[PDB]
């Protein structure tokens, strides 16, 4: 098979910055094609036959290369270019894609807005207790979350989930869910979510006490 | 106005069969080669099968991953291509797409149909409304939440006010634990809009034929 390897797997660029990504092939192919994929939705033909832009693709995009080395270049990064780009050879079976370059955009650092939520009475009725914390609209993506229960750091029981970069503002968001039994939840009072982000040396701290609601 | 629409996806058990359909609009179907592709979640796209036009009798070709298990067929009168799958396994889990090609290029794709191959039990979600304990640190704003827990398979569809509330929403990818998913979503509105106006989390889970609505209630007066 013709094996396609893309570098870098993931990259970020500030707006107006020049972007280049490469596609290396295990042995020469005559033409390379490119697909743009947003949010794991249906891929859009971007560049076909090495250098031709598909209908509606902006002129800031260009494809080049020959043989075993191909590239796609964006002369000036824009917000709407945030996507995963796949190269694709259709000249020999099996038809193959590279592993993608995930292209993100830089923006100004932004502090998360942190919100904490007690277990709902409906959940408690069922024997379970989830404490929820949102860390929303921050940049850059790196961020630490800590849980404290009556002042004591809690490790087991936490599940974290991060969104893809936001389409209106280029920030990231994160959900952190601490699941305990209702019995243990009912054994303690102070539930605290602490966010540590580069935008401050001080963690953002949000709490509630069960016995207040 | 070329259109391609895959249907047929769903959850099935290892060793089951499933047939996928792809109906097409806006081109003369019989004059083009047609393909199925797939993408496992978090992974690159994969070409898996092509059927040539009625005249070729070059016939069909397959990726080795599916060869001798899957069959591509076409019905030109129905302007449709099919993927009969058999002997399914867990690594066949993917969104499946049909594509038309011209020359070396796959020019038009469908929206995708999702197939999960799993022995895990279909389970309807529990849907919990999350009422704030406090307004946001800046003003002026409040964040509400919805927690959706203990369901299988993906996906759920979550909206806020039946989709009229679209701005300021963050819906997080589901995370799998012990054959069950949990997902959450937040909405941020101006403090002057809530709780004076009603906000409701709506969760559809088609696999379990359920649709649950949950109003967010303010904790106090």
């Amino acid at each position: 098979e013709e094996v396609l390897t893309q570098s870098p797997a993931i990259m970020s660029a500030s707006p107006g910055e020049k972007v280049t990504m490469t596609c290396s092939v295990s042995s020469s192919v005559n033409y390379m094609h490119w697909y743009q994929q947003k949010s794991s939705t249906s891929p859009k033909l971007w560049i076909y036959d090495t250098s031709n832009l598909a209908s509606g693709v902006p002129g800031r995009f260009s494809g080049s290369g020959s043989g075993i080395s191909y590239s796609l270049t964006i002369s000036s990064m824009e917000a709407e270019d945030v996507a995963t780009y796949y190269c694709f050879q259709g000249s020999g079976y099996p038809l193959t894609f590279g592993g993608g370059t995930k292209l993100e955009i830089k923006r100004a650092d932004a502090a998360p807005t942190v919100s904490i939520f007690p277990p709902s009475s409906e959940q408690l009725t069922s024997g379970g207790a989830s404490v929820v914390c949102f860390l929303n609209n921050f940049y850059p993506k790196d961020i630490n979350v800590k849980w404290k229960i009556d002042g004591s750091e809690r490790q087991n029981g936490v599940l974290n989930s991060w969104t893809d970069q936001d389409s209106k503002d280029s920030t990231y968001s994160m959900s952190s869910t601490l699941t305990l039994t209702k019995d243990e939840y009912e054994r303690h009072n102070s539930y605290t979510c602490e966010a540590t982000h580069k935008t401050s040396t001080s963690p953002i701290v949000k709490s509630f006490n069960r016995n207040e609601c | 106005q070329v259109q391609l629409v895959e249907t047929g996806g769903g959850l099935v058990r290892p060793g089951n069969s499933l047939k996928l359909s792809c109906v097409t609009s806006g081109f003369t179907f019989s004059n083009y080669r047609m393909h199925w592709l797939r993408q496992p979640p978090g992974k690159r796209l994969e070409w898996i099968a092509v059927i040539t036009v009625k005249s070729d009798i070059y016939g069909a070709n397959y990726a080795e991953s599916v060869k001798g298990r899957f069959t591509i067929s076409r019905d030109d009168s129905k302007s449709s291509v099919y993927l009969q799958m058999s002997r399914l396994r867990e690594e066949d889990t993917a969104t499946y797409y049909c594509s038309r090609s011209r020359g070396r290029t796959l020019d038009y794709w469908g929206q995708g149909t999702s197939v999960t191959v799993s022995s895990a039990k279909t389970t309807a979600p529990s849907v919990y409304p999350l009422a704030p304990v406090c307004g946001d640190t800046t003003g002026s704003s409040v964040t509400l939440g919805c927690l959706v827990k203990g369901y299988f398979p993906e996906p759920v569809t979550l909206t806020w006010n039946s989709g009229s509330l679209s701005s300021g929403v963050h819906t997080f990818p589901a995370v799998l634990q012990s054959d069950l998913y949990t997902l959450s979503s937040s909405v941020t509105v101006t403090s002057s809009t809530w709780p004076s106006q009603s906000i409701t989390c709506n969760v559809a889970h088609p696999a379990s034929s359920t649709k649950v609505d949950k109003k967010i209630e303010p904790r106090g007066p």
